[PDB]
């Protein structure tokens, strides 16, 4: 049981707390006298249960919970994949290919290039990127309930920050065991964001509208829309930087309405530490903290979008 | 409660107030010179107003985990006063309470001479049934005086009031005492005076009835 | 230029409501800020709370069920009341302008951000002794002269209560040579405070020396000749 | 640790520990190490 309270600032009531103070009890290395230590989780990692106001993990009632060993970093890299011998790879060299059908340069390869497993939603970050115009994939244009694949050709700037300088407690729930907490916070109490170019994304999403109507007619009307929603991981843009992991709110980027014919732009970042990636359901990890303020700038190459049902298909 | 620096002329003195730095601060500095109102010296951790030299410097209100600092470069005499902070921190609530204040003490101020002067009671409180005797002291430092009257070459046990040490915008402290006596007992002795002990001498000045 | 005068009853007793006026001259009572500071003797100055026209005014936690402020726009000036005093609430008060700033350190867009105010120019103040004391009238005597080529010359204000008493000579044409001396505190509970003129023993004249004593809390206005 | 005196195992506050089971023998047997076909 988690007697959490709001973090040390300053009002106001639209702050609605987020980052939560919790103390509990805890076992030592002994297996007698307790332990009265306190954390600093975030509030979707977080969920109350009905004196101070009681809070519990949100996965204590959902599955078991394993915390990510600090020694091993999730830092995606390259991996070339390989076939055995009496077996090849083919390569397709067109410079325009929507991923079905005959190719007309083909080449063999044995070891395919280095493909870093990043994980992530809605905007596909650290991608190869198209040859000349940018391409659109989709297994079925006309079914709206398949995803449709984009391929960028010029990479968007992407700049995600967390302005939090983190302390890592190390408690100790010996013997041999031990769990790292969030300390207290050294600075102002900030959220995480991503920076955007609106130059560099007002060109890009021009460019793929433009593609759009060779599929859906050259005079129709393009609208773009955030996402309808469901899970956090659906709704918000999930990504690892620095260890922790980020969810922005991409309703900024797709928020926009184009015919036929000087900053950057915040997005609003939330951070959960506690995870269930793959739609898996028994294992759920535990980010461990990360101290100091995490920097990182990424390539924007690609995004997954859905297609709604409702027509007036002829029109928009 | 109170603190205090003692810096040669010239030199250079440094200030704490207020608690230790816990986020981004924007503290205020004020001096008040005894006896007259607080004026604005550094607002915003280090940003001087029309008026002020640059002698005075403030530490950023960047440093998280420190106190606030109030840097004096080339102190004088003039410099000689209190100085408070109002924290502003983007973590605590709005402090409606100054921090504790320090007095800067410019040192080689350094000796002053007493100038005593002893007045008769008046002619016009003898006609009340009252008799006063007053002995003002001013131009001494530092503020530290002992006053002891005298009934000819008899002390006198009751009827003193001695003010306290009080600086007046210089190294003057000031000082009055006052001797209640009645018309009878004024006219009987000879002659009254008025020994003030300042440090280490002691100057005598008397009064005869007419 | 902006001039700031505080004007209050000086005495108030246990439990009541302590009303103060900043009388302002130079500047629009609607155009600016406007912030109290008390201060205790021996303390550091405690912030009251800031006044503004268009309902900004907010107060201090600690005095948030006693402290009342108001501004006047039809006679440009501004006022506090303070019900419940006690002895505590003794101390000298101020009003004083107020600029505000705005202090960034986030996106600005997060609300990442914070007003700090600061006062640029203050009053002369007033002062405020809470007793339940009665007042009384100085009684004024005069200092004869007594001798160099110089002279000594001045006044004596015996038996008052409670502080302050201004004292000016021949109606503010004499601030030369001039030192009035802080009052004493009588065991019988009454103040007494006396000013003395270093003056050239050549004052056959008559160059009448008449000294100005104001007492606000007795409303005690006393004039003073000496003559050896 | 700091009524008894109160002690505590010595790995208690190092890592976790296990008991050895009492089927096994610690007693070192020759052991031949060869290398495979081409070596
Ligand atoms: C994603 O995208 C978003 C949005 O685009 C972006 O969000 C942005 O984040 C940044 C940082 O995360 C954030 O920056 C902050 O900005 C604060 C305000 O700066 C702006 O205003 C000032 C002043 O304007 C006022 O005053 C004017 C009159 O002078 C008046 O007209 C105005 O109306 C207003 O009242 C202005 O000077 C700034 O201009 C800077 O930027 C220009 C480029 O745009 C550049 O050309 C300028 O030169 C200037 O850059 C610096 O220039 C000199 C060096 O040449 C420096 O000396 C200056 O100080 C400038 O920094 C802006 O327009 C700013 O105050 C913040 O910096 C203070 O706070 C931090 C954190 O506390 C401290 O670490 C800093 O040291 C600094 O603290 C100093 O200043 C404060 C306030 O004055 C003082 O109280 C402090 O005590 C301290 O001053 C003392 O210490 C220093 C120590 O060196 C000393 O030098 C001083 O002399 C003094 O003794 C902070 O930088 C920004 O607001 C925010 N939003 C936007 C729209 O940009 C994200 O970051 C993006 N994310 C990513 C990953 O990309
Ligand atoms: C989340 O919530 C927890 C509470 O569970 C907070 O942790 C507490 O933080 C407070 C700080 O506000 C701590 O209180 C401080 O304790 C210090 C410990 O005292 C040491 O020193 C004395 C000698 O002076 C020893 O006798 C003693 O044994 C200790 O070794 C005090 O020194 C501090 O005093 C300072 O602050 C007060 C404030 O009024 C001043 O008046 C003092 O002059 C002095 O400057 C202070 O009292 C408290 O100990 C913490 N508890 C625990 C269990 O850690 C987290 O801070 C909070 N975090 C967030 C982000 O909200
Ligand atoms: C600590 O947090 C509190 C939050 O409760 C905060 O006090 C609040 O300050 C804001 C302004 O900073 C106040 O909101 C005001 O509301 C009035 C209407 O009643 C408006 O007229 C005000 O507008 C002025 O101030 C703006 C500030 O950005 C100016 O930009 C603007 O041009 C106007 O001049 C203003 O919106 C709010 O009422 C208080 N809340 C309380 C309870 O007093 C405090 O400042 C924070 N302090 C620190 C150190 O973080
Ligand atoms: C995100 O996109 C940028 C481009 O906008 C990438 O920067 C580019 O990175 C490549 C290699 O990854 C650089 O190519 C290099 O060229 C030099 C030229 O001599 C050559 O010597 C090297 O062997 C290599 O081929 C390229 O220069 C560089 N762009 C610029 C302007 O310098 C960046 O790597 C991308 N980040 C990712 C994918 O995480
Ligand atoms: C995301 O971050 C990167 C770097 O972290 C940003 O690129 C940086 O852009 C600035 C311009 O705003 C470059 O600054 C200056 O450019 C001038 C040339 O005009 C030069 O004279 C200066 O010396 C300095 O270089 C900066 O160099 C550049 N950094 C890198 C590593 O290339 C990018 O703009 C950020 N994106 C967003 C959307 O915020
Ligand atoms: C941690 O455990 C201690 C027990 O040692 C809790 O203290 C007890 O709390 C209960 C109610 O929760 C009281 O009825 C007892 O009187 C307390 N003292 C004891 C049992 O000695 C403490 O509340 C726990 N803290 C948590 C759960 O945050
Ligand atoms: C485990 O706990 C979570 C959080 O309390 C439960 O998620 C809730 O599911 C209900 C479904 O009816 C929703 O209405 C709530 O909004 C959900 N809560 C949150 C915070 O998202 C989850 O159902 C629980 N699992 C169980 C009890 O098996
Ligand atoms: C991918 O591109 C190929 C072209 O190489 C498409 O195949 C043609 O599709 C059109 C209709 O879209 C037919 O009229 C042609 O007869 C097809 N040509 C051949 C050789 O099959 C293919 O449909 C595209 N796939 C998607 C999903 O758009
Ligand atoms: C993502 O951003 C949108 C828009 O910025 C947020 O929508 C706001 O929701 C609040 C209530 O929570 C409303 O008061 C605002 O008016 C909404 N904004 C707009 C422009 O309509 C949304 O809450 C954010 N978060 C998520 C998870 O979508
Ligand atoms: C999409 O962007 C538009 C602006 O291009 C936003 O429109 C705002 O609309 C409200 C009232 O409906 C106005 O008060 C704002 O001033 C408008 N914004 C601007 C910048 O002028 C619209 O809210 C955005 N949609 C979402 C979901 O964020
Ligand atoms: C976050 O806070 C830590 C301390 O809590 C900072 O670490 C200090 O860094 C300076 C120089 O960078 C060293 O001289 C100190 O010894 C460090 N402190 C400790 C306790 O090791 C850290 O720099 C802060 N992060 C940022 C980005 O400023
Ligand atoms: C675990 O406990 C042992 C025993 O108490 C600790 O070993 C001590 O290490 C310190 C190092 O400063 C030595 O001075 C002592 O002499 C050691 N004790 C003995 C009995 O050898 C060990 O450091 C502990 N490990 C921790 C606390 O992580
Ligand atoms: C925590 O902050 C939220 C912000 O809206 C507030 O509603 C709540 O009452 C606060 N609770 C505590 C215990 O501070
Ligand atoms: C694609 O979807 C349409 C309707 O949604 C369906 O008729 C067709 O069989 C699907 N497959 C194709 C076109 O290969
Ligand atoms: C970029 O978007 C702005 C509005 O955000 C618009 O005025 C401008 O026309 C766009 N650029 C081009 C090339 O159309
Ligand atoms: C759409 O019209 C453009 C000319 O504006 C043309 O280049 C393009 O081929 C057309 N796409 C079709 C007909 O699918
Ligand atoms: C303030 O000044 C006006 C004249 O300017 C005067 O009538 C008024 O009485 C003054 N206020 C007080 C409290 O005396």
């Amino acid at each position: 049981t988690l007697q959490c309270t709001n973090v040390t600032n300053n009002i106001t009531d639209d702050m609605r707390g987020e980052l939560k103070n919790c103390s509990f009890n805890m076992t030592t290395e002994l297996r007698d006298k307790k332990q009265k230590v306190y954390s600093l989780f975030y509030r979707l990692d977080v969920v109350q249960i009905n004196s101070n106001k009681e809070y519990r993990l949100i996965n204590c009632n959902t599955s078991a919970i394993t915390q990510a060993c600090p020694k091993v970093s999730f830092e995606p890299i390259p991996i070339h994949y390989c076939a055995p011998a009496g077996f090849a790879i083919l390569k397709c060299k067109d410079k325009k290919f929507n991923g079905t059908g005959p190719c007309p340069s083909v080449s063999t390869v044995q070891c395919t290039h280095g493909i870093k497993p990043v994980v992530s939603t809605q905007l596909l970050l650290n991608g190869s990127l198209a040859e000349e115009e940018v391409m659109i994939r989709s297994e079925n244009i006309t079914n709206n309930a398949k995803n449709i694949l984009v391929q960028f050709n010029t990479p968007v700037q992407i700049n995600c920050t967390r302005p939090n300088n983190n302390t890592r407690k190390s408690i100790r729930i010996g013997p041999g065991q031990a769990f790292y907490a969030t300390g207290d916070i050294i600075g102002d109490i900030r959220q995480a964001h991503c920076n955007v170019s609106k130059a560099t994304w007002n060109e890009t999403l021009g460019k793929v509208v433009k593609q759009l109507r060779k599929h859906f007619g050259n005079n129709t009307i393009i609208r773009f829309a955030n996402s309808s929603g469901g899970d956090l991981e659906v709704t918000t843009h999930s990504f690892n930087c620095g260890g922790e992991f980020f969810y922005c709110n991409t309703s900024g980027l797709f928020n926009s309405t184009w015919i036929s014919n000087n900053d950057s732009i915040t997005l609003p970042c939330r951070i959960k530490q506690i995870i269930n990636m793959w739609q898996r359901i028994g294992q759920a990890m535990y980010a461990p903290p990360i101290q100091g303020v995490i920097r990182c700038v990424s390539n924007i190459t690609g995004l997954i979008l859905t297609r709604d049902g409702g027509s007036t298909n002829s029109t928009t | 409660a109170p603190t205090f620096v003692s810096v040669a002329p010239g030199q250079t003195a440094r200030i704490t107030c207020g608690e230790e730095s816990l986020g981004s601060r924007s503290v205020i500095w004020y001096q008040q010179r005894p006896g007259q109102a607080p004026s604005l010296i550094i607002y915003n951790n280090n940003d001087r107003p029309s008026g002020i030299p640059d002698r005075f410097s403030g530490s950023p209100g960047s440093t998280f985990g420190t106190t606030a600092t109030l840097t004096i470069t080339s102190v004088e005499a003039g410099d000689e006063a209190d100085y408070y902070c109002h924290i502003w921190d983007s973590r605590r609530p709005t402090n409606w309470v100054f921090g504790e204040g320090t007095t800067l003490i410019v040192l080689s101020q350094p000796k002053a001479a007493p100038s005593v002067t002893l007045f008769p009671p008046s002619s016009e409180e003898l006609q009340a049934n009252k008799a006063t005797l007053v002995c003002l002291i001013s131009d001494f430092y530092p503020g530290a005086v002992t006053v002891a009257w005298k009934a000819d070459s008899s002390p006198v046990k009751a009827g003193v009031e001695t003010t306290t040490p009080s600086k007046q915008s210089n190294n003057k402290y000031a000082a009055s005492s006052y001797l209640s006596l009645t018309p009878e007992q004024w006219k009987s002795h000879k002659s009254y005076s008025c020994q003030v002990t300042h440090e280490g001498s002691t100057v005598e000045k008397t009064v005869a009835p007419t | 230029q902006v001039h700031l005068q505080e004007s209050g009853p000086g005495l108030v007793k246990p439990s009541e409501t302590l009303s103060l006026t900043c009388n302002v001259s130079g500047t629009l009572v609607r155009d600016n800020y406007w912030s109290w500071i008390r201060q205790p003797l021996g303390k550091q100055p405690e912030w009251i709370g800031y006044v503004h026209d268009s309902g900004d005014t907010n107060y201090n936690p600690s005095l948030k069920s006693r402290v009342h402020l108001s501004l006047d726009k039809s006679k440009n000036l501004v006022s506090l009341r303070l019900t419940g005093v006690t002895a505590a609430d003794s101390a000298i008060y101020y009003c004083a302008t107020t600029k505000h700033g705005r202090r960034i350190y986030g996106v600005v867009a997060f609300k990442e951000w914070f007003t700090y105010f600061y006062m640029d120019v203050w009053g002369k103040g007033t002062s405020v002794t809470v007793s339940s004391a009665s007042t009384k009238g100085p009684s004024v005597f005069p200092l004869a002269p007594s001798s160099g080529g110089t002279a000594a010359l001045g006044c004596l204000v015996k038996d008052y209560f409670p502080e302050p008493v201004t004292v000016s000579w021949n109606s503010g044409a004499l601030t030369s040579g001039v030192h009035t001396f802080p009052a004493v505190l009588q065991s019988s509970g009454l103040y007494s405070l006396s000013s003395v003129v270093t003056v050239p023993s050549s004052s056959l004249g008559t160059q009448t020396y008449i000294c100005n004593v104001n007492h606000k809390p007795s409303n005690t206005k006393v004039d003073k000749r000496v003559e050896p």
